[PDB]
RNA sequence: UGCUGACAUGAGUAACGAAAAAAAGGUAUAAACCUUUUCACCUAAAACAUAAGGUUUAACUAUAAAAGUACGGCCCCUAAUUAAAUUAAAUAUAAAUAUAUUUAAGAUGGGAUAAUCUAUAUUAAUAUUUAUCUUAAAAUAUAUAAUUAUAUUAUAUAUUAUAUAUUUAUAUAAUAUAAACUAAUAAAGAUCAGGAAAAUUAAUGUAUACCGUAAUGUAGACCGACUCAGGUAUGUAAGUAGAGAAUAUGAAGGUGAAUUAGAUAAUUAAAGGGAAGGAACUCGGCAAAGAUAGCUCAUAAGUUAGUCAAUAAAGAGUAAUAAGAACAAAGUUGUACAACUGUUUACU
RNA sequence: AUAUAUUUAUUAAUAUAUUAUCUAUAUUAGUUUAUAUUUUAAUUAUUAUCAUAGUAGAU
């Protein structure tokens, strides 16, 4: 009668109209899942109809879909998966070298926009003020590194 | 390779004027074309909503609570085991979601900071 | 065998009417990769698109990947009469040339520039070449128009995309056509069911 | 060239010049001197062609008169092979010629 | 920071080994976190274990 | 090609500033400049002097900066959503912190 | 024809030959794995 | 120069602090061939097809009830 | 020439690893970073795509978006091959283990449909290499029931007009460029005889998994202890020239560098030129020098008959007459020895 | 063609300044060239760089 593609469409319309799911739902109930997910600020690269998380490493598409649907009542239509590399870290060069986490984060394309709300002023918050633990690290930085008569050189 | 003796060679064979095919295309580009400034996309065509499930994520629509904003150590506790032991399994069910609902919201935020 | 599709030629208004596989439109494609947009006649396009739009490639304006996923319809333009939508493209690709070769310069002082003055970018995704294609599309419509029964009218993939509906988009000539702002319905997956969505929209239209 | 001086081969006209049957041909394994040792046990032999071995009847049970479709050359046997087609039968079988 | 490290485990034994410092090796360790501190930050008493 | 002993203390002394020539000499050639009341080398401009008449030049012949009408007019909000903000990398911090690492020019003495 | 490039890496190769699932395989690779466990080692095969 | 405020060569690298480390640590989705398919315990959902697709099986599909 | 550590001396010495720089401003801070402009070098590349490799080195943490058609993996299947696997008694064996057979693994290879987009599922039955010549045919001059003439010669496309169906459908004839190059085709030459392995309709499905995706890749981002003139796979690779990916240039692109500035003694390297000589040098013409088309003719002695000799040498015409890019092109003969084309001491 | 000026009456025109010499479509797959098509898409003075100082004659 009509092709794939065409009837997976109509199918999700269908869901759609009914307030149901717009996708076939599995038959493996979690009760109880354990998984978070990290709501990302959006990039230049990203529309306001997107949303960008970071998710489980062992999280499928179709998963965080059904995650979305679910728990939060938000319809993600199209969704992408960008697994990062994981960069090698060491304390210092005496210790061993090992890579930093291989992190998933799958954007999401959504029927309705949204935008962040505006990140505080430093007078306003008092954690999202990185003047001081910045400042702490250059401490660190200055006395760690300081070997001679830079012990006299004043702080900065 | 070219030389002191090396004749040019003859120019292509033209086909002539009345057996050379009209093009099918005639009418090209206007040439009054002007290069103008950019238009960059504007959030006044959004009608973002208030009821949007993402600011579900979020607290009080903040985007960082502070120090004030959340709860306390002392007036908070966690669940007793005994107490949990005489809830319904849906009320249970509903207890875990709030929880799982309420990290998320924590991990946003704990990975911002 | 057959090479050739609709695809792999220039399609003049002609051969469109003795075919009639969609109405008198033109497809816009962002690039999610770079931020860059690519014009065709068709909701369909291969590298020999590409090859024609992506000319004189730099750093900062490098020949996209003709990978499938990354491309992604930003807006689809309908018009009056199929040789008026084929005079547009005409119009798209030539705008595109004076920014990339011939006026190049006065272009890249209409651009955005960062501290140490390159182009803005986010990676290697510019959100430039897209207000300057949706620019150029509201330039070449209105030469069109100009120049110069069915309202036209451009779905957009999203109405954010507007850079302002009183500053631009409110000339006298397109509110005379009646030029309706409309966008595509998003009760699916865009991305992945584009096509269809497009087949669906071009019988509405008909 | 000086390596065309002494090649003298011999010409057969009546020989096959076309592929064997593909049916009764089996792809020849090389084991190039070494055996399952892995160790060169023959010397002095290498890599050449890639020949298929032709399943060529040594037995001749069969019985009955049989037509030779045709003569060819198998790469590896110095002899020749023949198509033998069993007049009746109707089935093609290999045997080395006279 | 730029981190991505409070969001798994990874380099656990070399964590591990970090974390669980010999307690005769615990004044050269404290020696240089003394240094890093500021006057206002660090106190006098010992950091005693959980 | 090779040396056949420890050279002593002395001898490598009186060959490094025994001589003249590898001392090094006061500038006796130092003078006062007219524009500003300093020292500054005989035959030679004032640095100082021609660093302000240079940055006077710089201030009256200065080349408009363009400023794009579209991003100019932006609306907050708007400009967020467009252009966020990122993470520079630790070479970038570097490179960004010039006063650790760029000389800027020092004043001389009054002269008397 | 010069030397020192003697290591010219390819990870499937590495992985075939000096990998913990190949050590485990063979008898004499389970041996070492032993040993190197005995010895107290972290990293026991690429 | 490679980075403006060092000038002189120091022992510095042209990226990161050592090019020597432990070889020995286990591989990513990201290293190897063409081939290395490492997997993240994502999808033993459906079933591999004869010709290289994929047909999910949906009584193996996680919900989230 | 004890070991570990510290620190001396040589020594502020040699060196800063093929290189094109300038200016103006960022920024009254810049030989060294950014921006603009000029100049230059690479361009069958120092370019654009990639493979492999890797301290993520990236246009970066707000990060490298894939149901599939010029996406790969995964997956299906195999090659070479592998395997505490396999088969009263599989065979053999100080033990280890080995062998043979099965079985499971093993990509560098095979693998369905598709822009007029495409549907993989469950079930019922039942191809070594190599060539594209000839000839013939169709065609424009001749001449106009000729001979010459030289080109055309299998494919792919739009258009027009029909023609059949009723404005699609498809057939039909009609016009329509040189050079490459490509894919499906056909027919075809040789000996060196040219991989493996994985049904059909019909019915009924199909709410589309995971994984690679940055940048780097003739290199400062892999291998070489170094940001190492070494090593490192593939397709592209403006034009104009030409036989050509040779050689010149180089549109675009991308560079101009972890040393500069002066100075240019002796002296060394790398070049250019050189009067009269003309191998007098010297172990030895080592090195350097030497090219009177590269095309088309023409081409000896000898001889195993193979223009082997031979790209012969000389000579000739096209060009050139004072000369006035690069690049290919470097004489002849005797003797010893080895027939040849090859191989060998990676580093004398 | 834009921006001044301006004969003049927006616009012709007059003048200089700047800017430009492309581009698009045939011709049966791709590429390049050639010609028609499209378009405003120009035909002499004099330079420059590169080609080993490009080569050569002098100096």
């Amino acid at each position: 009668d009509i092709n794939v593609s065409e009837k997976i469409y109509k199918w999700t319309k269908a869901g759609i109209e009914q307030g149901k799911e717009h996708f076939k739902v599995g038959g493996n109930k979690v009760y109880f899942p354990k998984a978070r997910i990290i709501l990302l600020r959006p990039n230049a690269k990203h529309t306001p109809y997107q949303a960008k998380f970071i998710v489980p490493k062992s999280f499928n598409k179709l998963d965080l879909r059904d995650y979305l649907y679910h728990i939060y009542g938000l319809r993600a239509m199209n969704i992408t998966t960008q697994l990062l590399h994981g960069k090698f870290n060491r304390m210092n060069l005496q210790t061993t070298r090992f890579r930093e986490p291989q992190i998933k984060k799958m954007t999401i394309e959504m029927e309705e926009p949204f935008i962040w709300p505006e990140e505080p002023r430093p007078d306003e918050n008092s954690f999202w003020d990185s003047t001081t633990p910045d400042n702490m690290e250059k401490y660190r930085e200055e006395r760690l590194n300081c070997l001679g008569s830079d012990a006299n050189k004043p702080g900065t | 390779a070219r030389t002191k003796f090396t004749k040019p060679k003859p120019k292509q064979p033209v086909l002539p004027k009345d057996k050379i095919r009209p093009p099918t295309q005639l009418t090209h580009h206007s040439n009054n074309l002007r290069i103008t400034e950019p238009i960059p996309p504007t959030t006044s065509n959004l009608r973002c909503p208030d009821d949007h499930p993402l600011w579900q994520f979020f607290s009080n629509k903040k985007f960082i609570r502070s120090a004030d904003d959340l709860p306390p150590s002392s007036h908070i506790r966690p669940w007793s085991i005994p107490e949990l032991r005489h809830k319904s399994f849906n009320d249970l069910h509903s207890l875990w979601y709030n929880c799982l609902r309420e990290q998320n919201v924590l991990a946003r935020e704990n990975h911002l900071l | 065998m057959k090479v050739n599709h609709s695809i792999s030629r220039f399609r003049p208004a002609s051969w469109f009417e003795k075919t009639k596989i969609i109405p008198p439109q033109v497809y816009i494609f962002r690039n999610l990769e770079y931020g860059q947009v690519l014009y065709s006649q068709f909701p369909n396009f291969s590298q020999t698109q590409v090859d024609k739009l992506f000319v004189r490639p730099n750093w900062s304006n490098r020949k996209p990947s003709l990978r499938r996923d990354i491309w992604k319809c930003m807006c689809v333009v309908n018009l009056q009469n199929y040789k008026q939508s084929v005079h547009l493209y005409q119009n798209l690709c030539r705008l595109r040339y004076l920014r990339d070769v011939a006026q190049r310069k006065e272009s890249d002082k209409l651009r955005k520039k960062d501290s140490n003055g390159h182009v803005w970018y986010s990676g290697q995704y510019r959100p430039t070449y897209c207000q300057e294609a949706v620019a150029d599309l509201r330039e070449s419509l209105l030469k069109v128009f100009e120049n110069a029964a069915k309202k036209p009218s451009i779905y957009w993939e999203d109405p954010w995309r507007m850079g302002d509906k009183d500053k631009h988009w409110n000339y006298d000539v397109f509110n005379a056509l009646g030029l309706e702002h409309k966008l595509i319905q998003r009760v699916g997956n865009i991305a992945r069911e584009e096509s269809v969505i497009l087949k669906e929209l071009a019988k509405l239209e008909s | 060239s000086p390596g065309l001086r002494w090649y003298r081969s011999p010409i057969y006209p009546y020989l096959y010049k076309g592929r064997p049957v593909r049916a009764l041909t089996v792809v020849r394994k090389k084991h190039g001197g070494r055996n399952n040792s892995g160790k060169i046990t023959v010397r002095h032999q290498g890599g050449g062609h890639r020949n298929r071995t032709r399943l060529i009847d040594f037995n001749r049970w069969e019985g009955g008169a049989q037509t030779v479709q045709r003569i060819e050359y198998d790469p590896g046997r110095s002899s020749h092979i023949a198509l033998l087609k069993h007049n009746t039968t109707g089935e093609l079988s290999y045997i080395i010629a006279c | 920071s730029g981190s991505y490290q409070h969001l798994s485990n990874v380099g656990s034994r070399v964590m591990k080994r970090l974390g669980n410092r010999p307690k005769n090796f615990l004044p050269h360790s404290e020696k240089f976190i003394k240094k890093s501190t500021p006057e206002f930050m660090k106190s006098d008493l010992k950091e005693v274990d959980e | 090609a090779v040396p056949k002993k420890k050279v002593s203390h002395q001898k490598k002394r009186q060959k490094l500033y025994g001589p003249g020539k590898k001392q090094l000499k006061m500038i006796h050639h130092l003078n006062k400049c007219p524009s500003c009341g300093h020292y500054k080398r005989a035959n030679t401009l004032c640095m100082y002097c021609v660093g302000q008449i240079s940055h006077i030049w710089k201030t009256h012949t200065a080349k408009e900066e363009i400023k794009p009408r579209q991003e100019e007019e932006l609306s907050e909000l708007d400009q967020r959503v467009l252009y966020p903000g990122r993470r520079d990398t630790k070479y970038t911090k570097d490179l960004k912190d010039k006063d650790n690492y760029l000389e800027r020019r020092v004043r001389t003495l009054k002269k008397d | 024809k010069s030397r020192g490039n003697t290591y010219q890496p390819s990870t499937l190769k590495r992985k075939r030959t000096f990998g913990f699932l190949a050590r485990a395989k063979s008898k004499q690779g389970s041996k070492i794995l032993k040993r190197r466990k005995l010895k107290g080692r972290w990293f026991l095969s690429h | 120069l490679t980075r403006p405020w060092k000038k002189y060569r120091d022992g510095e690298l042209f990226y990161g602090l050592s090019k020597v480390g432990n070889k020995r640590v286990p591989l990513t989705t990201k290293q190897g061939n063409k081939t290395m398919y490492k997997g993240t315990r994502a999808s033993g959902i459906g079933r591999h097809t004869k010709f290289g697709g994929y047909v999910i099986n949906w009584k193996k599909v996680r919900t989230y009830v």
